[PDB]
């Protein structure tokens, strides 16, 4: 199981 | 050897020609990079939101005077609050104004007001690779390879200019009217002469060295290309979990499993891109990009023909007319509110 929708970038994580 | 006399000489001459091209491309880039408010908001009608992220949104707009359609990225100056968020927005504009390559989206205008920053780019109506991929499931290897080849050439171009891209994923790849790719979203792109240190990107696409808080270089983009090729050919990425922390643990483990339908040539390429050891990762070795371009999986690829856009694309998006948005998903529409008072004027002087 995993993320199937659009994925947001991370800025400092 | 693997190549006969004629093939080996053709490939070497090809590689020298690449060097000649990149040298001219650097000269052209630097002219623009050293010499970077070409419109204003009321010159456009806002039509529809095409995509939305943390700091803003991309809208289809129509230029009032010419009737041309464009994609307008709007960033809320206040929402660009975090330090690395600010610097990143300046990188994005400066890089996009200076680059020129057939698979990179073209910036047409940029401006700012009291509340927002704006970058107006060519509208690419065929939609994101992301939604085509999710709809069909997976691409066949020839189809994936056609898109991959364009990314390899684009990274070879960017990296020759000391630019790292840092956000490869299907969401950021648009399909144009000839079925070729346009890379969008330069929000994390940066000029880096050696290493850089910002922890940024999209979890599923992060190289292990980013996650491990190690200073890193352009090899993170080659790792990301491995993730992208895997996802295009499988329909899901190689490090796949519901929460970012679980994704990171999978990435650093250095374990990848492949669908049984992947060819052995594809698995070999992916093992060499998704390589945690930087002394072994393709794109990061003595031979550079040529280890990728000369790999067996790309043996059928005519690199120059791809660049010249001479290759028949696997898929042409349906085009209903200028300004059609049928190939994009819907998003909630929010007001474009411009405050009476300038916000963050000093922090964005150079934009
Ligand atoms: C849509 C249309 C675009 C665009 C970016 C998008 C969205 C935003 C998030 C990733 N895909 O960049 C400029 C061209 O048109």
């Amino acid at each position: 199981a995993g993320r199937t929708g659009r994925r947001q970038a991370i800025h400092d994580i | 050897g693997h190549m006969g006399n004629a093939a080996a000489a053709k490939k070497g001459s090809e590689q020298e020609s690449v060097k000649e091209f990149l040298a001219k491309a650097k000269e052209e880039f630097l002219k623009k990079w050293e010499s970077p408010n070409t419109a204003q908001l009321d010159h456009f009608d806002r039509i529809k939101t095409l995509g939305t992220g943390s700091f803003g949104r991309v809208m289809l707009v129509k230029h009032k005077e010419t009737g041309n359609h464009y994609a307008m990225k709007i960033l809320d100056k206040q929402k660009v609050v975090k330090l690395k968020q600010i610097e990143h927005t300046l990188n994005e504009k400066r890089i996009l104004q200076a680059v020129n390559f057939p698979f990179l989206v073209k910036l047409e205008f940029s401006f700012k007001d009291n509340s927002n920053l704006y970058m107006v780019m060519e509208y690419v109506p065929g939609g994101e690779m992301f939604s085509h991929l999710r709809r069909i499931g997976r691409f066949s290897e020839p189809h994936a390879r056609f898109y991959a080849a364009q990314i390899v050439l684009t990274f070879e171009y960017l990296h020759s200019l000391d630019l790292i891209y840092r956000d490869l994923k299907p969401e950021n790849l648009l399909i144009d009217q000839q079925g070729y790719i346009q890379v969008t979203d330069f929000g994390f792109a940066k000029r880096v002469k050696g290493r850089t240190w910002t922890l940024c990107g999209t979890p599923e696409y992060l190289a292990p060295e980013i996650i491990l808080s190690k200073g890193y270089n352009k090899a993170v983009d080659w790792w990301a290309l491995g993730v992208l090729i895997y996802e295009m050919a499988a329909g899901y990425p190689p490090f796949f979990a519901d929460q970012p922390i679980q994704i990171y643990e999978k990435i650093v483990s250095g374990k990848v499993r492949f669908p049984s339908h992947f060819s052995s040539d594809l698995k070999d390429l992916l093992r060499n891109l998704l390589q945690v050891d930087l002394t072994k990762r393709f794109g990061n070795l003595k031979n550079g990009v040529n280890d990728i371009k000369n790999h067996k999986w790309f043996a059928t690829t005519d690199w120059i023909a791809i660049y010249q856009r001479k290759v028949e694309a696997p898929f042409i998006p349906k085009f209903k007319g200028p300004g059609d948005t049928s190939n994009f998903d819907d998003y909630e529409e929010e007001e474009i509110r411009v405050s009476i008072n300038e916000k963050c004027g000093k922090e964005f002087t150079e934009f």
